[PDB]
RNA sequence: CGCGACCUCAGAUCAGACGUGGCGACCCGCUGAAUUUAAGCAUAUUAGUCAGCGGAGGAAAAGAAACUAACCAGGAUUCCCUCAGUAACGGCGAGUGAACAGGGAAGAGCCCAGCGCCGAAUCCCCGCCCCGCGGCGGGGCGCGGGAAAUGUGGCGUACGGAAG
């Protein structure tokens, strides 16, 4: 099959064809708007891995983020605190700009449902992601017994929550010994056990 | 007169009109004795004509209305008043035929592996 | 002269009646309601104010819809079935 | 500040603890609201095993804990085949499986087969349908001594 | 003032028709507690609020 | 085709009108306003029997969302009469009241009758 | 020059749906102090706590190992008891501080993409007839339309799988 190769050509971005690619394109992306929807996926091979499967309801945007950390907003740099919270500029965002990228895809198209993202390009200023996003009223999803899981309300805006394959990678959870720290639910579901007094009726 | 909803449902569309433009008449005769200074005995009639009123007109708008979802009872698009008001997030529910729908791998595993009522010895 | 002769200048309104919370906030010059912010579509309300909370939620008013899906709940919201006649 | 001869004792209660205190006047309540669903379950469940499918036998790791025996997660996949048992027909008939576990040992291998030998032989199968007993069931009068086993089934004793 | 807004002529009417005393035929029902009119607005003393 | 303009312009795109399967409400919604409830009833105050004998008019108080117009045809319907002109103030109680000037072919104080004050 | 395809971005009171706001105890994602403690104080501590912002649900999140282990080995997640005020962190000061094993509550597993195979075998929608449902679904019947080879559907997913 065809996507076999398109997987292992997207492997080579250092190659001609690709820096070709990745910089003409990236250079179509800068003169669209922010926030645009692509009329299909740029990648059809990794669409398909994320689940995109090309039947109506079914849509992709390409949105970029501003690429760059975070600095805090204080007026004029000064946060009037201890000097452990004088930091401004070197700071980090705790989620990544693939993850900042589905939630303006998804709070911008507040009707659909997004599943996940893929990069297709960045630059000195801006990194650009397609974000696939699904209709959970078009009947090809609200038929279709293994889509209907986003039909139905527990999944509304799943990229706000990072229940996206984006947004769970800023949560550090997982099994085994170095996801101690989100043991529960969560990073907050393990603070509370931990911090909790089991008082007990008869102690 | 008292007036019952028994004993409209039964009349006609242009009958109950005339009634309803009858009692309308009947209180603007008691808004004004109210004004005009005396008669306890209409005073205590504007409510029963008041009442009256929303008789008529409930039987109007009952009749109006069991004509339109039975006009529209086959019909495939209904307009929002005649539709099913539940909960907003009951409406945005999968449908009685859409949660009963297998895939075809699922109605295998039912088929080939269907749950045994079974019971071990001690 | 700050103070009573000062108090004589005043006949001139910042607020008047906001039109969403009806409360005596709505700024003229600012056009924003320093109770609810009516231009803005979402409620003002603050967790650093449990008191001011009590006074605006949804014991505050009627709930004239509310009140009858409370009501209509503990029957399942049943539609269209009347009971059996005489 | 310390008085004379105590111990030098560090208590956690620098931080909001008093927000965060959970208290156990549920206990009792949930006691019973557990029984109720077990009761409600094992009616539901109604000739199976009310604690329910078999666990095999398994060795606790680590030195301090191997001279002792549990109930497992499910049986492992070479376990059911040396048995004669499909791994989709397995959970059906009320068989444990899990396909993590591995087999190092044949001593632990066959107790698990020799476990699901005994388990086959102690099981009574009904018919799907009460009207027409099909070839892979058992005889009428072996099917109304069918009681539910409280308690866990073939417990595991060390 | 003189020149009003029918929004503003509309809460000054509803608070003329709120400042009226009792019936003294309610004094005299079985579950009676009310004594006078307790929200009664005098015009030098409480300004309304605007 | 010749660009005699440098400016691109969107061009004139055909739109279609509203053809919709069904009518969003079911009914429409009726004339709660009626002739009967914009007209609530007269003043028989001194100061309006004045009026009424005086200047050939009649005095009523109005539902606050009538127009001028509107009490007019109300008036020419509900009393079988012809108004001249109406002239609408809202009192500070709140209601309106229509000083209802009728055409000089009707008396006043025989239609007062009429409508039963005394 | 015209005409038909496609691609690409447009406009519509276009046919039909959908999102917005609220509540906010509980839940998820961020952002995030200083009181205070250290008998001062700046790292620490308070505390990833309050406030701020967003998103939900009847629960949420988590979840079927890129795990624990170093045993004769266990086997998703969640919760309870214990481990344990322990290993470890720390002007190694004040203070902070898990995990596995074990005993229980509950217990359930799974689906794709890819790789390939079958003539796209798949899907949404409009017209009429016919049952029929106040969860708009069922059976027809249409050189009726569209999506889709830039990949729909069936088999199949690491426990292996498929074909003969």
């Amino acid at each position: 099959g065809a996507y076999k190769y398109i997987q292992e050509l997207w492997r080579k971005k250092q190659s001609d064809v690709m820096r070709f690619l990745l910089r003409v394109r990236c250079w179509q992306y800068r003169q669209l708007s922010a926030l645009h929807r692509a009329p299909r996926p740029t990648r059809p091979d990794k669409a398909r891995r994320l689940g995109y499967k090309a039947k109506q309801g079914y849509v992709i945007y390409r949105i970029r983020v501003r690429r760059g950390g975070r600095k805090r907003p204080v007026p004029k740099g000064a946060t009037y605190g201890k000097p452990v919270h004088h930091g401004v500029n070197q700071l980090k965002f705790a989620r990544s700009l693939q993850s900042v990228a589905e939630e303006r895809a998804g709070r911008h198209c507040g009707a659909l449902r997004v599943l996940n993202s893929y990069w297709v390009g960045e630059d000195s200023t801006y990194k650009f992601f397609e974000v696939i996003l699904i209709d959970p009223f078009h009947k090809a999803i609200r038929r279709n017994p293994d889509t209907q899981w986003i039909t139905k309300p527990v999944h509304k805006h799943r990229e706000m929550r990072g229940l996206t394959s984006a947004g769970r990678k800023s949560r550090g959870l997982g099994k085994g010994h170095k996801f101690h720290h989100t043991i529960g639910g969560s990073r907050r579901a393990a603070w509370r056990r931990r911090n909790t007094l089991q008082l007990h009726r008869y102690r | 007169a008292k007036i019952k909803a028994r004993d409209l449902r039964g009349k006609k569309k242009e009958e109950l009109l005339k009634q309803l433009d009858d009692l309308k008449v009947e209180l603007s005769q008691l808004r004004v004795a109210k004004v005009t200074g005396g008669a306890a005995s209409k005073l205590s009639k504007i409510r029963v004509v008041r009442k009256s009123i929303a008789r008529v007109l409930t039987v109007i708008n009952q009749t109006q209305k069991e004509n339109l979802r039975k006009f529209y009872k086959g019909k495939k698009y209904k307009p929002l008043d005649l539709r099913p008001k539940k909960t907003r997030a009951m409406r945005r529910r999968l449908n009685k035929h859409e949660e009963s729908l297998k895939t075809k791998k699922q109605q295998r595993k039912e088929r080939l592996y269907p749950l045994r009522k079974y019971a071990v010895k001690a | 002269t700050k103070g009573t002769s000062s108090f004589g200048k005043r006949r001139n309104k910042t607020h008047t009646l906001c039109r969403r919370c009806g409360s005596k906030a709505y700024h003229l010059q600012k056009s924003t309601c320093g109770k609810c912010g009516y231009p803005a579509k979402r409620k003002r309300k603050y967790n650093w104010s449990a008191k001011a909370k009590r006074r605006n939620t949804t014991g505050t008013g009627r709930m004239r819809h509310l009140k009858i899906v409370y009501r209509r709940f503990r029957h399942g919201f049943r539609e269209g079935t009347t009971p059996k006649p005489k | 500040a310390p008085s004379r001869n105590g111990m030098i004792l560090k208590p956690h209660f620098h931080k909001d603890w008093q927000r965060r205190v959970a208290t156990w006047f549920n206990q009792p309540a949930r006691k019973i609201r557990r029984r109720k669903a077990r009761q409600a379950r094992a009616r539901r469940i109604a000739p199976r095993p009310a604690a329910g499918p078999i666990r095999p036998i398994v060795r606790c790791p680590t030195v301090r804990y191997h001279t002792k025996v549990r109930a497992g997660r499910g049986f492992s996949l070479e376990e059911l085949r040396v048995a004669g048992i499909h791994k989709k027909v397995a959970r059906t008939i009320g068989i444990s499986v899990d396909p993590r576990r591995r087999n190092k040992s044949t001593e632990s291998l066959q107790a698990n087969v020799q476990r699901l030998k005994e388990y086959r032989s102690k099981l009574v199968l009904f018919p799907r349908k009460p009207s027409a007993p099909k070839k892979g069931d058992s005889s009428a009068e072996e099917l109304k001594l069918a009681t539910q086993l409280t308690g866990p089934v073939m417990p595991i004793r060390n | 003032s003189s020149h009003k807004t029918f929004r503003i002529k509309r809460f000054l009417a509803k608070k003329q028709k709120q400042n009226r005393p009792i019936p003294q035929w309610i004094w005299m029902k079985t579950g009676n507690k009310i004594r006078y009119n307790s929200k009664r607005r005098h015009w030098r003393r409480t300004k309304l609020g605007l | 085709k010749i660009r005699t303009s440098p400016t691109f312009r969107r061009p004139k795109t055909l739109r279609l009108r509203r053809q919709p399967k069904y009518p969003r409400k079911s009914a429409p919604r009726r004339n709660k306003l009626d002739h009967y409830a914009i007209i609530k009833f007269p003043l028989t105050t001194e100061s309006a029997m004045k009026k009424i004998e005086d200047n050939n008019t009649l005095v009523f108080i109005v539902d606050v969302k009538a127009n001028k117009h509107q009490i007019k045809q109300a008036v020419k319907k509900l009393y079988d009469i012809d108004v001249a002109k109406v002239n609408t103030l809202i009192r500070p109680d709140g209601e309106k009241k229509a000083y209802v000037r009728l055409a000089p072919d009707y008396d006043a104080l025989d239609v007062a009758n009429k409508i039963g004050i005394i």
